[PDB]
């Protein structure tokens, strides 16, 4: 079979993360929570591969709608070097993840962050955020919106203001965009 | 005439051993006291008492207040679990109970 | 470089799928897709018999420290035990989805590593027949596992530039080397030092990756590689050779300080795909693919 | 008279004097509304302490940049670099002349003649350099991206320690 | 009495002392010329020990001699 | 031999980490010289060898019908000697298993062990005689002469450097002897309690120095250093490097051995098969295993240069290594997972900023 001349190969870019076993089942005041959030987000969630478009969040734990879930934590940039680091990624290949908090600053996920990359699209969410103080460095804390079960890949709406990039993740009721 | 290493310095520790071993003395707990007992009682105390202490201070940093007052023990120990299972049978004074509302008193919307 | 055409084996209806030497250099089998493997020798082609008993078409064979035990990493997705003095299969390692390329021994007789297309790579028992770890490695199908000087580490590459090494026990990756650039790192294989790791590209680059720092400095161009996965290797016998094969009907040899072209041996006549380096001699057996279908052994 | 209450970095030590300010984490280019459109007009920029790792980009940019932006980055700003004189501009590296030390009277001169510029880096009133030329519409702002914690300080008044030598200027105290 | 300490590790030491000193004396003359700490002061007296509660005319060795230290941690 | 870049904190050993569930009734172990085979012996005379990186079971070869209880290895990892109450002088061979000695010599054995530089010098410790020290090809056997003659109870061994012989009764009186000459360089009695005496369990030694281990009958386990008693020489009188004991319980022990680095020390229990490690210069307890909870463990290895710990109860051998946590970057460096928010403005050279090999190394060197 090295006689014959498969070339699947080189078509996509570097990265992978395939082939796991994606299928577990078929089915107080601020700071405080902060803390449990810390402690509890890494047994809370996972990410594993997704039918949807690749890869996704999972959950594993039954939430109750209003709990605390992740923080979607990375290196921290400002506003001048979004088109610098779009263009050094497009360069090298890589897509470009980024999430602004408010009118000040945008946390990157792209050379660091955490588990919290990984969510997917849709219109009808299970997830949202707001903006909290632990002490002046404000954070990104992914809150809940109703009882999610084991095995859910998880969603959040990305309040886009309807401005390209066509809608590659198939949600039910969707407006066939993320704009 | 040697060197009065006191019994907590000699241990390690930071609870006192004599009052310990006067108050295994004269509690008649029984006749003869052994020479461990003492020693290994004020680590086990020591040790309950750093347990409850550091959820204490989390909670008082985590309300944003310098001190700690007991509304924060009451929260410290009733969040644990294993604590919870020890202060069975106790009331904190001025404790107050963990915020709880049953899931069916709070209303829900169905329709637009 | 003074390496002289001396012999020609034949006798394989489908293309001669790899030649591989055994670890002591005695033995030098020729598994062909054909559901024949040859036992020719190592010293001028001496044939012994023709080992089969298949069910689908040859893709690989390994070789065992004792230079007995095969393994048939045949296109039935499957791995079937082959001693060389038993005739009689004993095991069949049923457990793959697709089909296997590539497959190795350790270095002390017992381990078995495999390799499917499906991104999960198998480890494998010897006698009591076992599949022991599941690896979820890579993007691609399988192009190369190998076991390091005594059975520590797996270095493993894709087709999309992805040089990641792999611990023995615990089971989890350990290194990744990349580059930004994603040339299919076709072949890889260790050095006997093992601060070294070889890698072989489809961009006419060949290189010596360092194992710590995972650099190469000193690296070749000129040679002709861009669409298959040409098999490299190493002489042992003479000094600093870096043997390779071609695609223009020659066989590569280099030494390190050249990076240029000093040596292409004439012979065959189809793209040189698979040699192997005899432990012992200034032996290199060399063998091309569909349209040669004749391998023609080397000697000083 | 005193440091900008508008055109500041938010973030920055504008302490009660308003005119020493201690250099925060990142490109934090203060600005200063009391900045020229054409005419003489000269103030000193009263270094103090610059510490290791705190550099300074000296130079004349225009109301439409951003805060957090260092300077030179299109026709708007002039920049240049403390360490080997390399001067940045519209995505260019040159090195270019020699440096400067630490804490000295720095403060440069523009004169726009009533479209023709004097753009000289003025290190103690000695000529280190001609940077550009030709400059474009728009008010110029003194902008300097305070890398990290430094010690500088504006100065307003007419008592001036270093002026230019022969050169001619409204004095800064006439506009506030 | 010059004696001379040498150790298990080619750390020789003297001290220029009277015959009828205490343990206390070469304590001192020690913790002050290197700072080591007077609780590993044991000597060897024809494999037996030197006890550091007397004096050193309680033991009669030849003038000016050689003795050898040992790195003892007794109070830890 | 293994990964240099592993070490991401590296440990002290924590957990249970999964046994060998393969074949029961272990009675003995002991690793090789670099710490990759161990024998371990059956209950009815046989031979278990398992292979550590593969963690495979390397060979099996049946001795004899008496159990096994005393195993070595030679220098090489060549030469296995034995001994039992078969009351046979054994040496034994580990690509083929082979019977090379065999001569049946009454009062059986409870220790063998070779000189660690030449595998000609072999150990003898009888059942009541004194021990004695063997040669390979001929019966030059060298009883050391004993003057109590009354425990009939004498242990003795060769040290890291097999420079001399260190002996001892069961009455606690030691006699250092010279490794070839027999020279009675140094004696001491074991300075009991108060005054009384107690008895000599075993002895044993070091990797790395000359600190080493007596383990008396009052439990009370005492580190010595051999350079000291050089230093004594006869009629010594040595007060030791650091005690050891647990009055907690009164713990009566079972084995010791020591570190790699001769740095850490374990001893196990007679009693509750609980193993407590040591620090040897600082000169406490650091950390307290357990197990299985109601087992009588017998024997107890350490692995040298890793940290490994086989422990022996019930023919089961555990082997507790940190159950070690994984993470990413090893499968894509370029990306480490952080944990909070990480600000990255320190290196200047940013904002469009453009400025204006040679070594020969052997591939198949050692
Ligand atoms: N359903 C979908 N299919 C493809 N891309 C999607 C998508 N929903 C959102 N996106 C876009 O793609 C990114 C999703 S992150 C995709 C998950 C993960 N990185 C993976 O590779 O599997 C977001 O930047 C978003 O803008
Ligand atoms: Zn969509």
């Amino acid at each position: 079979a090295r006689a014959e001349v498969h070339l699947r190969k080189s078509a996509f870019d570097m990265f992978n993360f395939l082939a796991s076993k994606h299928r577990q089942p078929p089915e107080l005041p601020m700071p405080m929570r902060f803390r449990h959030l810390k402690k509890t987000s890494k047994e809370a969630v996972g990410v594993y591969r997704s039918p949807i478009h690749g890869r996704g969040l999972f959950c594993k734990r039954n939430i109750d709608a209003g709990e605390m879930v992740i923080e979607y934590a990375g290196n921290v940039i400002r506003s001048i070097q979004t088109d610098k680091r779009e263009k050094y990624y497009d360069s090298k290949g890589i897509g470009c993840y980024m999430f602004r908090i408010d009118d000040s600053e945008v946390v990157d996920a792209t050379m660091h962050g955490n588990a919290a990359r990984f969510i997917n699209h849709s219109c009808e969410p299970n997830c949202y955020s707001r903006v909290i103080n632990i002490d002046g460095q404000k954070h990104i804390v992914i809150f809940a919106m109703r009882k999610i079960y084991r095995g859910e890949e998880l969603t959040y709406d990305y309040k886009f203001p309807i401005e390209k990039l066509p809608c590659n993740c198939g949600a039910k009721k969707c407006r066939k965009f993320l704009n | 005439r040697a060197k009065a290493k006191t019994r907590s310095s000699r241990a390690g520790l930071q609870f006192p051993v004599g009052r310990v071993h006067r108050l295994l003395r004269k509690g008649n707990y029984a006749e003869r006291v052994g020479a461990g007992a003492p020693v290994y009682l004020a680590a086990v105390l020591e040790y309950l008492t750093a347990e409850i202490l550091e959820l204490a201070g989390n909670a008082a940093r985590d309300n944003k207040k310098t001190r700690i007052i007991p509304r924060h023990l009451q929260l410290a120990v009733r969040n644990d679990e294993e604590l919870n299972k020890l202060l069975g049978r106790v009331t904190i004074a001025q404790g107050g109970v963990l915020p709880n509302i049953q899931s069916v008193l709070l209303p829900k919307k169905t329709e637009s | 470089p003074n390496y002289a055409l001396k012999f020609t084996l034949a006798g394989h209806t489908k293309a001669v799928s790899s030649v591989k030497f055994s670890p002591n250099g005695e033995w030098l089998a020729s598994s062909s897709a054909d559901k024949l493997i040859k036992i020719w020798g190592a010293y001028d082609g001496k044939f012994e018999k023709t080992i089969s008993g298949h069910k689908l078409g040859i893709s690989d064979v390994a070789w065992s420290s004792d230079s007995n035990l095969l393994v048939s990493a045949s296109d039935d997705k499957t791995l079937k035990i082959w001693d060389v003095s038993s005739g009689k299969c004993l095991k069949t390692l049923k457990g793959h989805s697709n089909y296997v390329f590539c497959c190795n021994f350790n270095p002390q007789s017992n381990l078995i590593v495999s390799g499917s297309f499906d991104e999960s790579v198998r480890i494998w028992d010897v006698k009591t027949g076992k599949c022991l770890k599941t690896l979820p490695a890579h993007s691609d199908p399988v192009s190369a596992v190998h076991f390091n000087r005594d059975g520590s580490l797996i270095v493993s590459s894709s087709y999309d530039g992805l040089c990641r090494i792999w611990d023995t026990a615990s089971g989890q990756c350990l290194k990744t080397l990349i580059d930004d650039d994603n040339p299919p790192v076709s072949f890889v294989k260790f050095s006997p030092n093992g601060k070294y790791i070889l890698a072989a590209t489809l961009d006419n680059t060949l290189k010596l990756w360092d194992y710590s720092k995972g650099k190469c400095l000193k690296t070749y161009t000129g040679h002709k590689n861009e669409k298959y996965c040409i098999f490299a290797n190493f002489s042992v016998t003479g000094g600093k050779w870096i043997v390779s094969g071609s695609e223009d009907n020659l066989v590569y040899i280099w030494n390190l300080q050249t990076k240029e072209i000093v040596q292409k041996l004439q012979g065959h006549t189809d793209v040189v795909i698979s040699t192997a380096c005899h432990p012992t001699e200034n032996i290199i057996a060399s063998a091309a693919l569909e349209n040669d279908k004749t391998i023609k052994l080397w000697k000083s | 008279v005193l440091l900008a209450l508008h055109d500041r970095a938010p973030q920055l030590k504008i302490s009660d004097d308003r005119l020493t300010v201690v250099g925060e984490k990142g490109y934090s280019m203060v600005r200063a509304s009391h900045g020229v459109r054409k005419g003489a007009w000269y103030f000193e920029i009263t270094v103090d302490e610059m510490p290791p790792d705190t550099a300074a980009r000296l130079g004349w940019s225009q109301p439409l940049g951003n805060l957090q932006a260092p300077l030179g980055y299109d026709k708007f700003s002039y920049s240049w670099r403390s360490k080997k004189g390399t001067k940045f501009h519209q995505s260019i590296g040159k090195h270019y002349s020699s440096g400067y030390g630490q804490g000295d009277v720095l403060g440069f001169y523009i004169n726009l003649p009533e479209p023709h510029s004097e753009i000289i880096f003025y290190k103690n009133g000695v000529n280190q350099g001609v940077a550009y030329k030709d400059i474009f519409e728009g008010v110029y702002f003194p902008a300097i991206s305070l890398y990290k914690s430094c010690t500088v300080s504006i100065n307003f008044g007419p008592c001036f320690k270093y002026p230019p030598k022969d050169l001619t200027y409204r004095p800064m105290s006439d506009m506030g | 009495m010059q004696i001379f300490v040498k150790t298990l590790t080619g750390k020789t030491i003297t001290l220029e002392v009277e015959p009828s000193d205490t343990i206390e004396n070469v304590k001192a003359k020690i913790q002050d010329k290197e700072g080591i700490p007077p609780d590993q002061q044991r000597l060897i007296f024809a494999g037996k020990q030197l006890e550091d509660g007397r004096t050193l005319s309680d033991y009669n060795i030849q003038k000016e001699s050689t003795l050898h230290l040992v790195l003892r941690l007794r109070g830890c | 031999n293994l990964e240099l870049l592993e070490s991401f904190g590296q440990n002290y050993p924590e957990e249970a980490d999964g046994t060998l569930d393969c074949i029961s009734m272990a009675l003995t172990c002991t690793f090789n010289r670099w710490g990759t085979l161990l024998a371990v012996g059956c209950n009815d005379g046989r031979i278990v060898i398992w292979d550590f990186l593969t963690r495979g079971i390397a060979k099996i070869i049946s001795a004899h019908i008496h159990p096994v209880c005393s195993l070595c290895w030679s220098r090489d990892g060549h030469k296995l000697v034995s001994a039992s109450t078969d009351n046979i002088v054994s040496q034994w061979d580990v690509l083929s298993g082979d019977c090379d000695q065999r001569f049946r010599f009454p009062s059986p054995i409870l220790k063998v062990q070779y000189h660690p530089r030449d595998q000609n010098k072999v150990l003898v410790c009888p059942m009541k005689s004194a021990p004695v020290m063997l040669t390979l090809s001929d019966s030059k056997h060298v009883v050391l002469p004993v003057d109590d003659d009354s425990d009939l109870n004498v242990v003795a061994s060769f040290d890291r450097r097999g420079e001399y012989i260190y002996t001892g009764n069961a009455k606690g009186k030691i006699l250092v002897l010279k490794t070839d000459s027999q020279d009675l360089v140094a004696s001491f009695r074991v300075t009991t309690g108060t005054s009384n005496t107690t008895a000599i369990k075993s002895i044993e030694f070091a990797r790395k120095g000359s600190c080493f281990l007596i383990n008396t009958a009052d439990r009370i386990i005492r580190v010595y250093d051999g350079r000291e008693i050089l230093t004594c020489g006869r009629d010594g009188e040595p007060e030791p490097m650091q005690k050891l004991q647990d009055l907690v319980n009164r713990t009566p022990w079972k084995k010791c051995c020591f570190s790699g680095d001769g740095e850490y020390i374990v001893a196990g229990s007679a009693r509750q098969h609980a193993l407590y490690i040591w620090e040897k210069s600082i000169g406490n307890l650091v950390k307290i295993l357990h197990g299985t909870r109601g087992e009588l463990l017998l024997d107890v290895a350490w692995h040298p240069v890793r940290p490994i710990i086989a422990s022996i109860s019930s023919g089961v051998v555990s082997i507790w290594a940190q159950n070690q946590v994984e993470n990413w970057s090893a499968f894509a460096p370029d990306f480490k997972e952080l944990d909070e928010n990480v600000e990255y403005e320190e290196r200047e050279s940013e904002f469009d900023i453009e400025d204006e090999e040679d070594e020969e190394v052997d591939v198949t060197s050692v």
